[PDB]
């Protein structure tokens, strides 16, 4: 008994769990934000160097543009990765425990 | 949008000097064009006006 | 110079202790071409070579 | 910087700046791996203690 009322009263005990909700809420609504990046381009949307640039002026700078985007999702993916090693190990634990 | 046409008379080896990042008694003291331009120069040679 | 050297046989004249004021230049010279290559042709006034 | 005029200077500052985030993120990664190895004997030792 004191244990249900002690979950209903105070979430906090739960935040374990809730953490890994929110960071990997977190990681994808990064990758959305670092769209805006320009690195090193004239803008960071590839409508306005379509419009602006002709073909071969516009490669160069699609090319920054992709570079970048793979360096964003490749650094999400090795994140995702070695995350994905320390929630594994919390699992063996886990089913170790039951 | 904001469109504006500069206009003027140079003499024909200082047409190289308008070009932004130039210097020269042009670029350095009567007209000057930002280091980010972002218009079109263009230019002719009115020898007979 | 009176006379120049021909591209064949082209002279080689060392530059020392002195200062690079080419504004004294503008005055008569003109220049149909010019091209720096190491450096931006803003930056010659703040630089020593 | 002292050479190059700025739209120049952005040019090779931007492979600079580029190169420098690669190098910090090299970095990270490596400590963060170390971390979770580092984790795995603290957890072992926890234990044993
Ligand atoms: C012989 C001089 C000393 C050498 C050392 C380097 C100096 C750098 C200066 C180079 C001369 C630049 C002149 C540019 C043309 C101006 C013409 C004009 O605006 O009408």
């Amino acid at each position: 008994g004191k244990i249900q009322d002690s979950l209903s009263s105070t979430a906090s005990a739960l935040g374990k769990l809730q953490d890994v909700v929110n960071q990997n809420a977190q990681a994808l609504n990064t990758l959305v934000k670092q769209l805006s990046s320009n690195f090193g381009a004239i803008s960071s949307v590839l409508n306005d160097i379509l419009s602006r640039l002709d073909p071969p002026e516009a490669e160069v700078q699609i090319d920054r543009l992709i570079t970048g985007r793979l360096q964003s999702l490749q650094t999400y993916v090795t994140q995702q990765l070695i995350r994905a090693a320390e929630i594994r190990a919390s699992a063996n634990l886990a089913a170790t425990k039951m | 949008t904001n469109v504006y046409a500069d206009s003027f008379v140079i003499r024909g080896d200082e047409v190289r000097q308008i070009a932004p990042g130039q210097t020269g008694k042009i670029a350095d003291y009567n007209y000057k064009l930002p280091d980010d331009f972002t218009g079109c120069v263009i230019a002719w040679n009115s020898n007979n006006l | 110079a009176t006379r120049f050297a021909s591209v064949y046989a082209w002279n080689r004249k060392r530059i020392s202790n002195c200062v690079a004021d080419y504004s004294v230049l503008y005055n008569s010279a003109s220049f149909s071409t010019f091209k720096c290559y190491g450096v931006s042709p803003t930056k010659l006034n703040d630089l020593c070579f």
